[PDB]
């Protein structure tokens, strides 16, 4: 607890976003980890509870076949409220207690008391943004009792006054606040296609791969789409090149595979769910790169 | 360019409605409303190009804030959405009405306080002016929202040897017979209920978990309404409302022994 430590690799597992649309797709015991968006079971801060009570149930249920990640999205940490304000310290950190998680991982995202402005909003990477970015990761690791990642954002747009590139950010980010990082691979693969001058292969060696803990894989949108990260079709094989050569490289704890919610998270996507069976070659094509560079 | 004043600008931006129509009309320098503040124009000065984002970027922002609107009901108010839901009133419709009265109103983690007023504008909707049975339904609701949010900080009182009111449980003296569609909950909103007064008592059984709706006799009631202030148990059993002056004992112990075993009432000890 003093200086939080990378776990000891635990193996690859879904986000069970679907709280329904999962359990009877779940097969078999290879998965052993499930991530838990602790948004969906948060409960108001205009209330006295932490976790909603019918979210509780499950946690008990789930907690004791399979080790349940943390994932803070919508928490506002890197916003310019007070930090014991934030529904992170009165909310979030509380419930990756509760659930006993290894870790926890928010995104590099703009967040102050307000749910859905954070999308959209990346971190201005600047020297200044990382010095008061860093001073809040720090502080928010402290209170979680356990280590902190944050996710690489996908964006069409840079924040405006961005004075070095997004890798240098995340790199001085966690070197000055001691925290680690959550390689969400899709998103660096959209952001190699939408944006103008954006190195792949200079991002995966100025990041600190030895900070990585959590990597996430998923699809995306098809070209000729209105819009893109999608998080719905098969990932993509470009996405899978970036799996095989980050494990050639570090050493994550933890890989988990990301899908769309129920309701479209777009503004026009479709809620049809009978392509379970690709989750799965998905999933165990994860699984065999895996143990193909374990340890 | 600090990232404070570039959040704090479009944070203004995407809630007022007529500073976001002159940015998507208008491209040029100065044909966007210099308006701005020198400042604020020199941050949508970078987004000369590409304006086409902003749109989106906007259009993405009140799409979640509709489905807020629901989410948020869904939280506070259940039984009043599937209600409504049941009677077919859009709901959109009057999501856009809500939030924009509200000027794009971001309420985060605030889903009381949002549920709270959706179910008060909601009220005043003139197609819901018509279902006075779902009305009755909303009121209910706004209760267990306003049982939440008073039990947030609740101010503390000992034992002070006197029948207390607790901060666990409120009351809510129907106009309709609301128990029909609580012990019925596939008929919310689609049967027809008499108009007569129910005292259904909102309480929680932990305070982490889900409230519960109960009906209390109008004697209890009149204990529960007397109990606003601490009475000094002899007092309490003297204040029947200037009706009766005498003690009925297990008349009235035995519904002061209910109230406590559903966390309404402290008994003196
Ligand atoms: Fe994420
Ligand atoms: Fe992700």
């Amino acid at each position: 607890m003093p200086d939080f430590v990378k776990p000891a690799p635990i193996g690859v597992g879904i986000q069970y976003n679907p709280e329904i649309l999962d359990w009877f797709p779940f097969e078999d015991i290879q998965v052993d980890i499930l991530e838990i968006l602790l948004d969906n079971i948060m409960a108001p801060m205009d209330g006295p509870q932490i976790i909603k009570p019918s979210a509780q149930a499950m946690i008990e249920r789930l907690g004791q076949k399979f080790t349940l990640l943390a994932h803070s999205n919508y928490g506002c940490d890197f916003g310019f409220s007070a930090l014991e304000e934030t529904a992170a310290v009165q909310r979030h950190v509380p419930l990756a207690k509760m659930l006993n998680s290894p870790w926890v991982a928010n995104h590099c995202f703009y967040g102050d008391q307000s749910w859905l402005d954070i999308w959209s909003s990346p971190i201005q990477f600047s020297a200044a943004e990382v010095a008061r970015c860093a001073d809040r990761a720090q502080s928010l690791q402290t209170l979680y009792g356990m280590p902190l990642a944050h996710e690489n954002a996908a964006y069409y747009l840079e924040c405006p006054g961005a004075e070095m590139r997004e890798a240098e950010f995340l790199a001085r980010l966690v070197q000055r606040s001691g925290t680690f990082l959550h390689l969400d691979l899709h998103n660096i693969y959209t952001n190699h296609l939408n944006l103008k001058g954006f190195d792949l292969k200079d991002y995966m060696d100025t990041l600190p791969l030895d900070k990585v803990i959590s990597v996430h894989l998923a699809g995306g949108s098809w070209h000729g789409g209105l819009y893109h990260d999608w998080h719905d079709a098969c990932v993509p094989e470009p996405v899978w090149d970036l799996y095989e050569d980050l494990l050639s490289r570090a050493q994550p704890s933890a890989v988990i595979l990301e899908y769309q919610g129920q309701a479209h998270h777009a503004q026009t996507r479709i809620m049809d769910a009978s392509d379970e069976s690709m989750i799965v070659r998905d999933v165990q094509r994860a699984q065999a790169i895996w143990s193909r560079y374990n340890r | 360019m600090e990232a404070e004043q570039v959040w704090k600008l479009w944070r203004r931006v995407l809630r007022d409605e007529r500073l976001q129509a002159q940015l998507f009309s208008a491209t040029d320098a100065t044909h966007w409303l210099s308006g701005f503040s020198e400042s604020e124009s020199k941050i949508l000065s970078v987004y000369a190009q590409q304006f086409d984002r902003v749109k989106w970027f906007v259009e993405n922002y009140q799409f979640r804030l509709v489905n807020s609107f629901l989410n948020a009901l869904e939280t506070g108010a259940p039984l009043s959405l599937r209600a409504l839901l049941h009677i077919n009133v859009d709901l959109n419709a009057q999501s856009k009405a809500f939030l924009r009265d509200r000027q794009w109103r971001d309420y985060g983690p605030q889903v009381y306080t949002y549920c709270e007023d959706v179910l008060g504008f909601l009220a005043e909707a003139d197609e819901l002016q018509g279902y006075p049975e779902i009305l009755d339904l909303m009121r209910l609701e706004r209760e267990s929202v306003r049982l939440y949010r008073g039990l947030v900080d609740p101010e503390s009182l000992p034992a002070d040897n006197r029948y207390q009111r607790t901060s666990m449980a409120r009351l809510y003296e129907t106009r309709f017979a609301l128990s029909g569609w609580l012990r019925q909950k596939d008929q919310l909103g689609l049967t027809r209920l008499p108009e007569s007064t129910e005292h259904v008592l909102i309480y929680l059984p932990t305070l982490q978990a889900r409230h519960k709706f109960t009906l209390i006799n109008a004697q209890a009631a009149r204990l529960y309404n007397c109990l606003e202030q601490p009475q000094s148990a002899a007092g309490l059993f003297m204040l029947i409302n200037s009706d009766s002056a005498s003690v009925p004992g297990s008349a009235d112990l035995a519904l002061l022994d209910r109230l406590e075993q559903l966390n309404a009432i402290r008994k003196p000890l």
